[PDB]
C-alpha cells in the first residue's frame, strides 16, 4: 500500500511548494462530514418506528344490552345493531359543549376527542324476543318477589363488537351494574 | 382510537452511538504510533526482501527463509535502521 | 430624592395600568395621555409652574371628568336591558356599562345569559381612577414644592451636559480603538519575529543541506455569617468591575453637575468657567474618565457625600450597583424583553421588532440610530392601542361561543396576529414601554439624539459595516456553547405531531454548526451576514408562522443569545489569528480536564478536525492533518 | 515536551500565514521526530 | 424483566353448559353465573 502511494506521487507529482487542495477537500471531507451527521440522524428512523398508524377510530359493530333478575334469565337482548347506531354530526358536538356547562372537566374531556370518536346507539325498547319460561323460572320468581326476602340482583350487561380489520385486539368490552331489590321495596311489590 | 403496537430504548439508542463513536474514534487519536512503520519514504528494499521470502518459500531453501525473516524482524525492532533502509537516494 | 425624582415616572405608570386594567373610551385617554407625558416628560420637568401646572390640571381634570361621566353613565344601570338586545352600536361594551352597587340587578349573576352579554370582570372601575386621583394630587403638591425646584434646576444642568457627555463618549472610543490598534501592531510584530525565526533555522538548514459549644458555633458563625457575606461582597466586587467603565463618568459629570447648578443660580452660562476650574483641580480622577478635556479648554459636598453613601451596608449597596448596571447596560436590556415578551407571545405582530433588533439594531456599528429607538417606541405604542381595541366584544370573531371554538387553536388569525381577549393581554408590553423610555431618557441624558431608493440606504448600511475600523473579538467559542446547548434543549425536547418537527431542527442546527466553522475559518464577514439575515427570517418563520411549548421557547432563547453573539461578531470584525484551539492556551488543570471531557463527546474531535483541514488551506492530506493534531491532542 | 509544542505552534501560525513550504519542513520535522524515538529521547531531556 | 406479574388468578365469570341431541338443537344453555359461581374456602381443600 505505501509502495503503490509512493509510485503514484512520482507519477503524479504535485508542484513541491504552497500547494493548496482544490476541491478534494469538499469530495472527501465534506463526505465524512455528511456520513458522520448521518450517523447522528438515524434517530430519524428510530422516531418513525414509533406512532406510525394512531389514528384509527373504535367505532363498534353491535351492541346488546340484557337484564337478568338475579339468577333467572335475561328480559332483553336487545342488539343494537347498524344502522341505528349512529355516529355525530358536529352540531353534537355543540349539544355535549352546550348541555355541560357548568362542569370544567366536562368541557376538557368530550374536547379530548375527534369529530368520529363519540357514537350513538339507538336502543330499541321493543324487543321482538319472547321471554323465555318454565313454571320453575315461572314460580321461583313469584316466590322470590312475593315470600323471598333475599336481595334479588337486577344486572345491566352491555356488549360492543369492534373492527378487528381497524386494529386493536380487544373486541368485546363489558361491565355488569347491578341494583339489589330489598325486601318490601316498592319495586319488589310492582314486579310481584 | 387504536394504537396497533420510551424509556429502556432510548439507553440503547445512546449505546450504539457511543459504539460507532469510539469505533471512529479508532481512526483518529492514536494514529502518532503508526507514523513510524507508515510514513515512511523509498520503500524499494523492502520490497527486495519481502519478494525474496516468497520465492525461498517456493524453491523450499528454508534456512534462506529463516534469515530473511531474522532480518524482517530486526527490521521492525529497530526505527533508526528502518530509517538506514528507507532513505531516498 | 427617590420621591421627589423618581416619584413622577411611577404616577405614569399607574396611569398606564388604569387606562390597561379596566378598558373604555376614558381607558383610552387614560393611554394616549400616558404616552404623551412618556414622551414629552423630559421637558415637562423643565418647564416653569405657570405652564407645566396648566398641563397638569388639564390631566387632574380629565380624571375627575372619567369620574362623573362614569357616574353619568352609571344612570344607564337601571335602564340597562333595555339597551341591552337593541343594537345601539352595541353601547355597552364601549364604556363598560355595568354597576357595582348591591341593590341593583346583581352584576356577574346576569352574566348566564349570553346571547349579546356583557362585561363583568372590568367594572366601574373608579378604583383606578381613584388611585390614580390621589397620584395626580400628589404630583401637584410636588410640583407646588421647593423640593422640585433643586430638582428641576439638578434636571437643566445635565440639559447644558449633553455636549460634553457626548465628548466623553468620543474620548472613551478613541482611546479604546486606539488601544485595538495597539494590540493588532504589537501582536503582528510578534509574528514577524516568529516567522524570521522559522526561516532563519530552516536557512540554517539549507547551509546544512548544502555540506464545648464552639465546635459547631464556630461553623454556625464563620460558615453563616462570614463566609456568605464574602462573596455577597465579591458580587458587589464584581459588579463595580462590571461598570465602571460607566461609573467614572458619571461621577465626573456629577462633579461638573454641582458646579453648573452653582453657575445656573443666577445666570445661565459665563464661557464655560466651570468647565475651567473642575477637571484642572481635579485631574487624576479626571483622566481615566475625560481624555479630551483640557485639549478643549475641591466639592466638598459631593466628598462626604460619597463617603456617607460608602456604609450603607449590604443589600443596599448590592441593590445600588444593580441599579447602575441595569441603568449602564440598558440595551441589552431592551433586546432581553423584546426578546421576552415575544418568546410569550407567540404572534405574527410581535415578530416585528426582534427581527428588526437582530438585523437593524445590532447590525449598525456603533449604535442604535435615532431611527430604532424611535420605530420600537412608536411601533409598541401601536401595538398597546391595537390589542386595547379587540378587547370589545363587537365582532363576531370577540364572541364567546367562537373563542371556546377557538380555543387553544393556533390558526385562528387574531391568535396569529395577536389580538387574544385574555385579561392578562398586555404580557410584558407595560414592562417594554418604560424599558424602551428609560433607555430613551439615558440616551437623551447624554449627547445621542443627533431600484433607486434602496439604494442609497443599503448600499451605505454594508458601507458602515465594511469601512469601520472598529475591534478585534473572537466570540465563537461562546456561539457553539449556545449551538451546544440548542442540540442539549432540542434532545430534552424529544422527552415528550411534535416530535418530527424537532428532527429538522436537528438537521438545521448541524447544517448551521457546519457553516459557521465554515464562515469562521475563511473570514468571510459578506457571508456571515448573509447566514445571519437567512437564518433570522428562516427561523423566525418556521417556528412561528408553522409550529405555547415551554422547551421551544428555550430553544428559542439560546438561539436568539446565539443571534446576539453571531451579530456582536459581525461587528468588532475578525481577529488575523484565529488561533486553533480554545482549550489550548492557558495549560490549567482545569483546563486539561475540559480538554479530555471535551474528547469524550463521540463526534465533535472527528468533526472539528476534518472540518479545520477543509476550511484551512493546507498542502497536507486528509491523513497527514489527523496525523499532526493527534500529536498535538496528546502533547496538550 | 517544550520543543514540540514550539514545533505544533510553528505549524499552526505557519497555516495562518500560507507559508506552506515551512509547513512541509516543518511537518518532516513531526513525522521524523516520531519515526526515530532516540531522537525523541535527545528532543525531550529536561534540563 | 423475567417472571414478574405472575400469579394472577383466573376466576372465570361464565359457564354454560349444552347437551345437543346429534345435529339438532341444544336441550340447555345453563349459563351459570355469579354469584352461583363460588370459590373455596380452605375447607374445602381440607375436602379435596
Amino acid at each position: 500500500i505505501i509502495k503503490c502511494s509512493r509510485e503514484t506521487e512520482k507519477k503524479y507529482p504535485q508542484p513541491k511548494g504552497q500547494k493548496k487542495k482544490k476541491i478534494v477537500k469538499y469530495g472527501m471531507g465534506g463526505l465524512i462530514i455528511l456520513f458522520l451527521i448521518a450517523i447522528i440522524w438515524f434517530p430519524l428512523l428510530f422516531m418513525s418506528l414509533i406512532r406510525s398508524v394512531v389514528g384509527v377510530v373504535n367505532q363498534p359493530i353491535d351492541v346488546t344490552v340484557t337484564l337478568k333478575l338475579g339468577g333467572y334469565e335475561p328480559l332483553f337482548t336487545m342488539s343494537a345493531q347498524q344502522p341505528s347506531i349512529v355516529p355525530f354530526t358536529p352540531q353534537a358536538y355543540e349539544e355535549l359543549s352546550q348541555q355541560f356547562d357548568p362542569y370544567p372537566l366536562a368541557m376538557q374531556f368530550i374536547s379530548q376527542y375527534s369529530p368520529e370518536d363519540i357514537v350513538t346507539a339507538q336502543i330499541e325498547g321493543s324487543s321482538g324476543a319472547l321471554w323465555r319460561i318454565s313454571p320453575p323460572s315461572r314460580a321461583q320468581m313469584k316466590q322470590e318477589l312475593y315470600n323471598g326476602t333475599a336481595d334479588i340482583t337486577l344486572r345491566f350487561t352491555w356488549n360492543f363488537q369492534r373492527d378487528l380489520a381497524k386494529g386493536g385486539t380487544v373486541e368485546y368490552t363489558n361491565e355488569k351494574h347491578t341494583l339489589e331489590l330489598a325486601p318490601n321495596s316498592t319495586a319488589r311489590r310492582q314486579l310481584a | 382510537k387504536v394504537s396497533p403496537p420510551g424509556y429502556g430504548i432510548v439507553g440503547l439508542y445512546v449505546s450504539i452511538v457511543l459504539v460507532v463513536g469510539k469505533f471512529v474514534r479508532g481512526f483518529f487519536s492514536e494514529i502518532s504510533h503508526s507514523i513510524m512503520f507508515e510514513e515512511l519514504p523509498c520503500v524499494d528494499r523492502i520490497l527486495k526482501l519481502c519478494q525474496d521470502i516468497f520465492l525461498v518459500r517456493e524453491t523450499r531453501e528454508l534456512e534462506l527463509e529463516e534469515e530473511l525473516y531474522a532480518k524482517l524482524i530486526f527490521l521492525y525492532r529497530s526505527p533508526e535502521t528502518m530509517i538506514k533502509w528507507t532513505r531516498e537516494r | 430624592v427617590a420621591v421627589f425624582r423618581y416619584l413622577f415616572w411611577l404616577v405614569l405608570v399607574v396611569v398606564f395600568v388604569a387606562g390597561a386594567t379596566r378598558i373604555s373610551i376614558f381607558g383610552l385617554g387614560y393611554l394616549l395621555a400616558c404616552f404623551y407625558l412618556l414622551l414629552f416628560g423630559t421637558t415637562l420637568l423643565q418647564k416653569d409652574t405657570r405652564a407645566q401646572l396648566v398641563l397638569w390640571d388639564c390631566l387632574i381634570l380629565y380624571n375627575v371628568t372619567v369620574i362623573i361621566s362614569k357616574n353619568m353613565l352609571s344612570l344607564l344601570s337601571c335602564v340597562f336591558v333595555e339597551q341591552m338586545q337593541s343594537n345601539f352600536c352595541w353601547v355597552i361594551q364601549l364604556f363598560s356599562l355595568v354597576c357595582t352597587v348591591k341593590g341593583y340587578y346583581d352584576p356577574k349573576e346576569m352574566m348566564t345569559r349570553d346571547r349579546d352579554c356583557l362585561l363583568p370582570v372590568e367594572e366601574a372601575g373608579i378604583i383606578w381612577d381613584s388611585i390614580c386621583f390621589f397620584f395626580l394630587l400628589l404630583q401637584r403638591r410636588i410640583f407646588l414644592s421647593h423640593y422640585f425646584l433643586h430638582v428641576s434646576a439638578d434636571l437643566k444642568a445635565t440639559a447644558l451636559q449633553a455636549s460634553r457627555g457626548f465628548a466623553l463618549y468620543n474620548a472613551a472610543n478613541l482611546k479604546s480603538i486606539n488601544f485595538h490598534r495597539q494590540i493588532e501592531e504589537k501582536s503582528l510584530a510578534q509574528l514577524k519575529r516568529q516567522m524570521k525565526r522559522i526561516r532563519a533555522k530552516q536557512e540554517k538548514y539549507r547551509q546544512s543541506q548544502a555540506s464545648h459549644m464552639m465546635q459547631r458555633v464556630l461553623s454556625t458563625m464563620q460558615f453563616l455569617w462570614v463566609l456568605g457575606q464574602a462573596t455577597v461582597d465579591g458580587l458587589t466586587r464584581w459588579l463595580r468591575a462590571f461598570t465602571k467603565h460607566h461609573r467614572t463618568m458619571s461621577d465626573v459629570l456629577c462633579a461638573e453637575r454641582y458646579l453648573l447648578t452653582q453657575e445656573l443660580l443666577r445666570v445661565g452660562e459665563v464661557r464655560r468657567g466651570v468647565l475651567d476650574q473642575l477637571y484642572v483641580g481635579e485631574d487624576e480622577a479626571t483622566l481615566s474618565g475625560p481624555v479630551e478635556t483640557r485639549d478643549g479648554p475641591h466639592i466638598p459636598e459631593l466628598e462626604e457625600a460619597e463617603r456617607f453613601e460608602a456604609q450603607q451596608g449590604r443589600t443596599l449597596r448590592l441593590l445600588r450597583a444593580g441599579y447602575q448596571c441595569v441603568a449602564a447596560h440598558s440595551e441589552l436590556l431592551c433586546y432581553f424583553i423584546i426578546i421576552l415578551n415575544h418568546m410569550v407571545t407567540a404572534s405574527a405582530a410581535s415578530l416585528v421588532l426582534p427581527v428588526l433588533v437582530f438585523l437593524w439594531a445590532m447590525l449598525t456599528i456603533p449604535r442604535p440610530s435615532k431611527r430604532f429607538w424611535m420605530t420600537a417606541i412608536v411601533f409598541t405604542e401601536v401595538m398597546v392601542v391595537t390589542k386595547y381595541l379587540f378587547q370589545f366584544g363587537f365582532f363576531p370573531w370577540n364572541s364567546y361561543v367562537v373563542l371556546r371554538r377557538y380555543e387553544n387553536k393556533p390558526y385562528f388569525p387574531p391568535r396569529i396576529l395577536g389580538l387574544e381577549k385574555t385579561d392578562s393581554y398586555i404580557k410584558y408590553d407595560l414592562v417594554q414601554l418604560m424599558a424602551l423610555f428609560f433607555h430613551r431618557s439615558q440616551l437623551l441624558c447624554y449627547g445621542l439624539w443627533d431600484q433607486s431608493f434602496y439604494q442609497p440606504l443599503q448600499r451605505f448600511f454594508h458601507d458602515i459595516l465594511h469601512t469601520k475600523y472598529r475591534a478585534a473579538t473572537d466570540v465563537y467559542a461562546l456561539m457553539f456553547l449556545a449551538d451546544i446547548v440548542d442540540i442539549i434543549i432540542i434532545i430534552f425536547g424529544f422527552w415528550a405531531q411534535v416530535p418530527q418537527a424537532f428532527l429538522f431542527m436537528l438537521l438545521v442546527q448541524f447544517g448551521t454548526m457546519v457553516i459557521d466553522r465554515a464562515l469562521y475559518l475563511r473570514k468571510t464577514v459578506l457571508g456571515k451576514l448573509a447566514f445571519q439575515v437567512v437564518l433570522v427570517v428562516a427561523i423566525h418563520i418556521w417556528m412561528f408562522f408553522i409550529l405555547q411549548n415551554a422547551v421551544a421557547q428555550l430553544w428559542y432563547f439560546v438561539k436568539c443569545i446565539y443571534f446576539a453573539l453571531s451579530a456582536y461578531q459581525i461587528r468588532c470584525g475578525y481577529p488575523t489569528r484565529i488561533l486553533g484551539n480554545f482549550l489550548t492556551k492557558k495549560y490549567n488543570h482545569l483546563n486539561l480536564f475540559l480538554f479530555q471531557g471535551f474528547r469524550l463527546v463521540p463526534f465533535l474531535v472527528e468533526l472539528r478536525a476534518v472540518m479545520d483541514w477543509v476550511w484551512t488551506d493546507t498542502t497536507l492530506s486528509l491523513s497527514n492533518w489527523m496525523c499532526v493534531e493527534d500529536i498535538y491532542a496528546n502533547i496538550f
